[PDB]
């Protein structure tokens, strides 16, 4: 699913067979390099996308003034009262309805969602 | 007896292939050109520069790809060759603006399809600035 | 029913709501809230035309059937209603929120152009303008209906 | 441009009453109070005199030929 | 009408040196007793994978059923690929396709 | 200490007081030309390109600097006599000021002497200036000064005068510069579009456009199918889509790796990742950077005939013709790379879902051209023009080897006639170019009404053409809130595409981004050249007018500095305005002009930064040195446009923030002052649009601009085609308090009248009105009509020739039936005449090779007397008349009244005092309305109108017509009304007039407002 670069011209390195070793590895076509795989994952591919929102959300919209706060939530791993909350930005997930909190702190920047 | 929109003429004309405006002042200029320097003959006659004025003032397209590209795009399409040349010379706006001027594309052409043609010819035609 | 919108909203805010078998979670909650928003202007539009007495104006008009309609006293008595755009409730012009002053990803009765004000009553500043933007739909469709209807 | 002569709805003179209008204005005298001094029971007329504008003060700005 | 795209949840290509090596864990167990039949397996097989995961929520609106799926992919493609399924009592249902021998 | 919740309903409308005194009305009109005037002129002559001709001896040309002197007549004398603006509406001539150019020529004839001569103010020109402008004659004179010049204090101006001709130039929207937007097409064959037109600083080279196209994974291939979908960016100058990932190779990033650097910013995240990979294989290939520029010049518009020709065409087409914004030189390969990167990466977001789709209605990316911008563009294509004329004219003077003097080689004509051409016409720009002008800019001032003419100068205009067409601005979008309003708009075909400026919106005139770009530079601000493209994954990215200045490490911090700045009136100018896009880190700060913005009372930590003493010295903005300028030097009060309001919090009022029960929101940012001043000019005079039906505000838009009235006070002196003034123009019983501020009760149009809505002898249908003929008699609704005719005798024809005389029967030959005992010893037929039917009214006959009669009748029948007569010169020196003809129009059945909202009714009878219903008391109803259209094509605010006027006129107070306001409701007004003796709701108990018997229905009767519309039925009879 990944993408790495060789350190001889820093090109892509598209997944090749070799039929004596029966090994996949990652070899250069203009530089004579190649890297072995240990993944031995080429891609992958979510066709329903379910990706986890909380990894997306930035933990910089505590100071937004625009987005609601509701102190019902406290922060897991501070326990401030006020948490920030808002619903998916995603359009894939547009679909769906769901809300994510982020703490208020300053530094903190946690996200969780109920 | 005959009418352009309903698409009634002398039976003559049905043989003949329409010209762009553009693309006539190319014949006019390969014209101009032989008759200036190839033979000693006399001036052109005023009528032949009344309509080069009117070629160039009018003329859409800068040179022959252009002008062939679009030739070539709307051959492709059961476009009649009457509306071949009048719709590259009008260049409608919008699909709105070639029916009402041009009845008889609404016929045969919907709504959706001619405005992706007519918008092609936009990005053909070009502004001299 | 404003209640029973900030219930639905909040049902679908912890996902407790479920979507019906034939469409989507966002297009089912739409359409929960429609029916709350649509059953309140009739209800309340019904209960309208049942106040006006026989010697009032208005209900001799519509008794009549001569002028005017149920629907207009309801919307100068009772309520004006859902000010519905494209079909749909107010969109979100920003992102997620119909105006400004409504906080990001609003879906309440206010945010969404819900006009709970009768004519008049009078109309709040924010429903004021999504008044005219349904109005202005309407205008627009009428423009149209009688160049098309004509040809 | 300048005040009519007399009510458009019953016929009383108000005209003249502008001059007069004015006057109690600057008496310190409220606009409603002024409209009862000058004899204006109907409120038709008290309309002519207490919502006038009087154009010509502007028009007199210019000089004549 | 259905699409493969509305009963599938997610797809992969994986590499598996010899057919034996699945490299995928969690199939491994299923996998193996259904390759111990030579099905396909008379000569080399390539190194290379296609599976790719149904969605459940999906299968059970349709009642569909995983020889349906299987079926249809050798018989609509032809022979040019082999398709392995697995059982449907599993959560997870997986969906194995590899180019034909 | 703070502004009470009592206290803030005066409070809140003295500011606005303040900010319409010192900016006005028409201040966005004026302040777009004085920048374009003052700097786009100089910036267009300084950036001219060097003037070369050659056929040994060079010339180089070059401006030096623009002298602009104030507007001056020439006569056939030439004297620099000064040139009022009301002359030239008499004279039917341009208002226009000389335009002076300072011209250094250096010379060099091989002989390696070089020598210059100096032309101190060469006459290249003039230009047009609009009224009140900084250049224009009447700016900052008193009122006093204005009566003199026969000019309308109140007039504010703002228009131009071409050939006698008052024209407004139409704000045209456009789609924002210098910005990336992604849309969705599902007609195009690729399924996202990466559009982004990107242009330099005010204009130095013609706009150019890019789309980085994603194409769609509908089509299926051999090879198509295994990459899947793959990102394609056509050239402004290549006629075939060439893969983006190559124009980076071009550009000097042969390693791949860098390719990913400018376009991934997080390598963590893989879904982006895999995107771009199908995008590299077509450009795998191309390895080498020379090969990129070879195969983008390979489909290039004029390929190379050898093929170190195709490099240097793509070098010049990436270097210049492509984003030539972000860099124009040729050590811009690094910035180009890191914009074109970003453009990739939003389609990126775009196409996995997670960045929202730009909105293609959003006014944020949308910019308005004023008379500034749009003139702007006209005029460098008379200059351009005449450069060419300056060097066709040299190329044959310079080849022979003799001096060409310069004064024949400027053209006046071109730069004087280029710029009223269009102006008068309304096709912009140069006719001889074989294009398609834009119709409907420079229309003529609509000066039936002064809340037209208003309303007219603040007119805007929806975009035309693809942009226009693929969205719709006819439908009302949100962003319209305070900035358009959304109650005005023209009914018909064109419904919605026409709109009027918000009252107390303004656009923004421009700035140059030099002040603020070396701001970031002293501060932690770090430029992309500097850092690896690895610290832009966590930083936040800056852009000032659309380029990438860099990315920012910490963006709170730098954001309040910039906000103190703004409030400060620091280097940066409160009309600049910073958006922080916090769900996509991108800080984006706009300098340009064009972006429509609002003043909004700013909140700090739940409490409004303007306080009591503030409005103190508002109270006492007179006298004290105090304007609405020092509200934002002290930081209280600044401007939020709306990409910034997009993400900013907003109050209706104080009462929502203060506190409640349950906190709504506990971080309010800005403040309204009052909602409303959404309403536009025409909106803004309707009491309770609220209560109203929004098509009845629409409508009474169009019905107040045809609304007879005072248009100005200087109406005697002037002459136009068509002009109604009202006898009695008289201010309303209810008047809302934006009103003043649109000087409407200065000059109101319309009269009240004593309503009374009752169905009297079925006269009235539900369009139809019953006035009462007593009334009109003593002057209820009657109007004058003026109408300006205009003749001169010009020697077109050596031979033939126009006279003003007595056309006598013996010596004209040809002539038509008529009366000509009107006309005097010179033509003209002198004022006070009363003329009637078919008359002439000014003698002109052509000395054909005997004369043949060519006199000017009147245009219909209508009996008019002559008001004045104008006798002049026009430009061409030739004799040129004026006369106004004046008639006076009784209000009959035939007429159409409307009130203040509802559908226009037709007089349908007129009844004496006599026969109309009279209450108790004796008072007839001037006019009776038909009850049956108050349900649907009517609104309850005439029924509220009608009570707060009985209210108002009762106890001699001016009703308050706040759309917002909830001190007046409906209750309370009908409480007060029964203190005076009436009933509560206002009905009344009328005596019909025939039989005396008391109606059974009590009629209800109030005094509504009323306006006289312009459609009369003796103009269409006497037709
Ligand atoms: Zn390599
Ligand atoms: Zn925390
Ligand atoms: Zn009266």
């Amino acid at each position: 699913v990944g993408i790495r670069f060789c350190q001889e011209c820093n090109n892509m390195l598209y997944p090749k067979e070799d039929k004596e070793n029966r090994i996949l590895l990652y070899a250069c076509r203009n530089c004579d390099y190649q890297q072995e795989a240990d993944n031995s994952c080429i891609y992958v591919n979510k066709i329903t996308h379910e990706v986890d929102e909380l990894t997306q959300i930035i933990a910089d919209v505590s100071q937004d003034p625009t987005l609601p706060r509701t102190e019902d939530h406290p922060c897991q791993k501070c326990g401030h009262k006020e948490a920030v909350f808002f619903q998916s930005h995603s359009a894939r997930a547009e679909d769906a309805m769901r809300l994510y909190y982020v703490c208020t702190a300053p530094h903190c920047g946690h996200r969780w969602t109920e | 007896e005959e009418d352009a929109s309903q698409l009634i003429f002398p039976k003559e004309f049905e043989t003949a292939e329409t010209l762009l405006n553009s693309e006539v002042h190319m014949l006019l200029e390969h014209r101009k050109q032989q008759n200036e320097s190839a033979e000693d003959e006399q001036e052109l006659s005023e009528v032949f520069m009344k309509t080069l004025n009117y070629t160039a003032r009018f003329s859409r397209f800068k040179n022959r790809e252009t002008i062939a590209s679009v030739r070539s795009l709307l051959l492709q399409k059961k476009l009649h060759k009457f509306e071949l040349a009048c719709l590259a010379n009008l260049c409608p706006e919008t699909a709105e603006e070639s029916k009402a001027l041009i009845p008889s594309l609404e016929g045969r052409f919907e709504d959706e399809e001619l405005q992706q043609i007519l918008d092609d010819i936009q990005t053909k035609r070009s502004f001299q600035y | 029913a404003k209640q029973d919108v900030i219930e639905v909203i909040e049902k679908a805010h912890n996902n407790e709501l479920e979507p019906t078998p034939g469409n989507t979670l966002r297009q089912t909650f739409e359409n929960q809230v429609n029916r709350i928003l649509n059953d309140a202007r009739d209800k309340t539009g019904s209960s309208a035309q049942k106040s006006l007495s026989e010697y009032n104006n208005f209900k001799s008009m519509v008794v009549s059937g001569a002028k005017g309609s149920k629907i207009n006293i309801s919307q100068v008595i009772a309520v004006v209603g859902q000010q519905n755009v494209e079909g749909k409730r107010i969109p979100f012009g920003f992102k997620h929120r119909t105006l400004p002053h409504f906080i990001k990803d609003d879906y309440g009765p206010e945010s969404r152009g819900f006009v709970e004000n009768s004519y008049l009553a009078g109309l709040t500043p924010t429903e004021f303008f999504f008044h005219a933007m349904g109005g202005r739909e309407g205008l627009i469709d009428t423009a149209v209906k009688t160049a098309e209807t004509g040809y | 441009m300048i005040i009519p002569v007399r009510c458009f709805t019953c016929g009383k003179i108000v005209g003249n009453k502008w001059e007069a209008y004015l006057g109690l204005l600057q008496a310190e005298y409220t606009e409603g109070d002024a409209l009862d001094a000058l004899g204006l029971k109907r409120y038709c007329c008290r309309r002519m005199l207490l919502a006038h504008v009087d154009l010509i003060e502007k028009l007199l700005n210019y000089a004549p030929l | 009408h259905t699409t493969l795209r509305k009963v599938t949840a997610n797809t992969a290509i994986y590499y598996d040196p010899n057919p034996q090596s699945t490299v995928v864990a969690e199939d491994q167990e299923w996998v193996n007793v259904y390759y111990e039949m030579p099905d396909f397996d008379v000569a080399r097989i390539s190194p290379w994978l296609l599976r790719v995961e149904l969605d459940r929520k999906h299968m059970t609106d349709r009642k569909l059923t995983m020889e349906q799926i299987a079926e249809k992919i050798n018989a609509g493609f032809g022979d040019d690929l082999n398709c392995i399924f697995n059982d449907d009592n599993a959560e997870k249902l997986v969906l194995r396709i590899r180019i034909m021998n | 200490d703070e502004i009470t919740p009592d206290l803030w309903q005066e409070a809140c409308w003295i500011v606005i007081s303040s900010y319409f005194d010192e900016k006005g009305l028409v201040r966005q009109q004026l302040d777009s030309f004085d920048e374009f005037i003052q700097m786009s002129v100089q910036r267009i002559v300084e950036d001219a390109p060097p003037i070369d001709l050659q056929a040994p001896p060079r010339y180089l040309l070059k401006f030096e600097q623009i002298y602009l002197s104030k507007p001056t007549h020439w006569e056939r004398d030439g004297a620099p006599s000064p040139m009022m603006p009301n002359e030239a509406r008499l004279r039917n001539l341009t208002y226009s000021a000389p335009l002076y150019v300072d011209i250094t020529k250096t010379v060099i004839k091989e002989g390696e002497e070089q020598l210059q001569t100096q032309h101190q103010k060469t006459f290249i020109g003039k230009i047009p200036i609009m009224l009140r402008s900084t250049y224009c004659l009447l700016n900052g004179l008193t009122d006093r000064d204005l009566c003199e010049l026969n000019e309308c204090p109140l007039d504010p101006g703002g228009y131009f005068i071409i050939n006698g001709s008052e024209k407004v130039l139409i704000a045209q929207e456009k789609m924002a510069t210098n910005t990336v937007y992604v849309f969705a097409k599902k007609d195009s064959k690729y399924a996202y579009t990466g559009e982004c037109r990107s242009c330099l600083e005010n204009s130095s080279r013609p706009t150019s456009t890019i789309w980085v196209s994603m194409l769609a994974r509908g089509g299926q291939g051999a090879k198509k199918s295994a990459i899947g979908q793959r990102i394609v960016a056509t050239l402004p100058y290549i006629k075939q889509e060439v893969p983006i990932i190559i124009v980076f190779r071009a550009l000097g990033f042969v390693s791949d790796r860098d390719i990913l650097e400018h376009i991934i910013y997080d390598f963590e995240d893989p879904e982006m990742m895999e995107m771009v990979k199908p995008s590299l294989d077509e450009a795998f290939v191309i390895q080498e950077q020379n090969v990129a520029l070879n195969f983008i010049g390979s489909r290039g518009a004029k390929p190379g005939v050898t093929k170190e020709k195709r490099i240097k065409y793509a070098k010049e087409v990436l270097q210049k013709e492509m984003l030539p914004h972000v860099g124009v030189s040729d050590f811009c390969e690094t910035k180009k790379a890191y914009f074109l990167g970003y453009m990739v990466h939003r389609l990126l977001l775009a196409a996995l879902g997670r960045r929202e789709l730009d909105d293609r209605d959003h006014y944020g990316n949308k910019r308005l051209d004023l008379a500034g911008p749009l003139l702007a563009f006209l005029f460098r294509g008379m200059f351009k023009n005449l450069l060419k004329e300056v060097r066709i004219y040299a190329q044959k003077f310079i080849d022979r080897g003799k001096d060409f003097n310069l004064e024949l080689a400027i053209k006046t004509r071109i730069i004087s006639d280029g710029l009223k051409y269009s102006l008068a016409t309304g096709n912009w720009g140069d006719q001889k170019k074989a294009h398609q002008a834009r119709a409907g800019v420079s229309q003529v001032l609509n000066r039936l009404t002064f809340a037209s003419t208003l309303s007219h100068l603040r007119r805007l205009n929806s975009p035309i053409g693809r942009d226009g067409k693929l969205a719709k601005p006819r439908q009302l979008h949100n962003t319209l809130w305070g900035m358009v309003c959304p109650a005005e708009t023209p009914e018909g075909h064109a419904v919605g595409l026409v709109k009027n400026l918000a009252l107390m919106a303004y656009i923004s005139v421009g700035s140059q981004p030099s002040p603020i770009l070396e701001f970031l530079e002293e501060w932690s601000m770090e430029n992309l050249e500097e850092i690896s493209p690895a610290a832009i994954a966590d930083a936040t990215k800056i852009f000032v007018n659309g380029c990438w200045v860099g990315i920012h490490k910490d963006p709170e911090q730098l954001m309040n500095t910039l906000r103190k700045l703004r409030r400060q009136m620091d280097i940066i100018v409160s009309e600049v305005s910073m958006i922080r896009d916090i769900r996509e880190r991108e800080i984006r700060i706009y300098t340009d002009a064009g972006r429509i913005c609002r003043p909004l009372l700013i909140v700090e930590k739940q409490k409004l930064l303007l306080k009591k003493r503030h409005i103190d010295q508002l109270k006492e903005r007179e006298y004290n040195n105090y304007s609405w300028q020092d509200l934002v030097a002290s930081g209280v009060v600044e401007y939020i446009d709306t990409l910034e309001e997009e993400t900013v919090m907003l109050a209706m009022t104080p009462d929502d923030l203060q506190e409640k029960e349950v906190a709504y929101c506990s971080t309010y940012t800005h403040c309204e002052i009052h909602p409303s001043m959404i309403l536009g000019v025409c909106a803004s005079i309707i009491p309770f649009p609220d209560h109203n039906q929004s098509p009845r505000n629409t409508y009474q838009s169009a019905m107040g601009k045809q609304a007879m009235g005072v248009y100005i006070t200087n109406f005697h002196v002037r002459m136009d085609t068509l002009a109604h003034v009202l006898y009695y123009p008289q201010k309303p019983l209810v008047t809302t308090r934006s009103m003043e501020y649109l000087r409407f009760r200065e000059l109101p149009a319309g009269i009240n009248s004593i309503v009374a809505i009752a169905s009297y002898t079925g006269y009235n249908q539900e369009d139809s009105v019953i006035m009462n003929r007593s009334a009109v008699d003593r002057g209820f609704f009657r109007s004058v009509f003026y109408r300006s005719y205009k003749e001169q005798e010009s020697k077109k024809g050596f031979d033939q020739e126009e006279v003003f005389e007595k056309p006598t029967r013996e010596t004209c030959q040809g002539m038509r039936h008529a009366i000509y005992d009107k006309l005097d010893d010179d033509g003209l037929i002198a004022p006070g005449v009363r003329v009637s039917g078919d008359d002439v009214i000014i003698g002109k006959t052509v000395t054909l090779p005997t004369k043949r009669d060519c006199s000017t009748f009147l245009r219909t029948s209508e009996t008019g007397i002559v008001d004045q007569v104008m006798v002049t010169l026009n430009q061409e020196g030739y004799k040129f008349c004026k006369i106004r003809v004046r008639s006076v129009r009784i209000p009959q059945i035939g007429d159409k009244f409307a009130s203040r909202h509802g559908q226009k009714g037709t007089c349908g009878i007129q009844y004496r005092q006599e026969d109309m219903p009279f209450t108790c008391e004796g008072i007839t109803p001037d006019i009776i309305i038909n009850p049956h259209a108050i349900p649907s094509r009517m609104t309850i605010g005439h029924l509220i109108e009608c009570l707060q006027g009985k209210v108002s006129a009762n106890k001699g107070e001016i009703g308050d017509a706040t759309p917002f306001n909830d001190a007046v409701n409906v209750q309370k007004i009908s409480n007060l009304l029964s203190d005076y003796g009436y009933h509560l709701r206002g009905n009344e108990v009328l005596y019909n007039g025939f039989t005396g018997r008391k109606i059974t229905s009590q009629i209800f009767i109030g005094p509504t407002y009323y306006q006289r519309l312009k459609h009369m039925v003796d103009d269409k009879i006497h037709s």
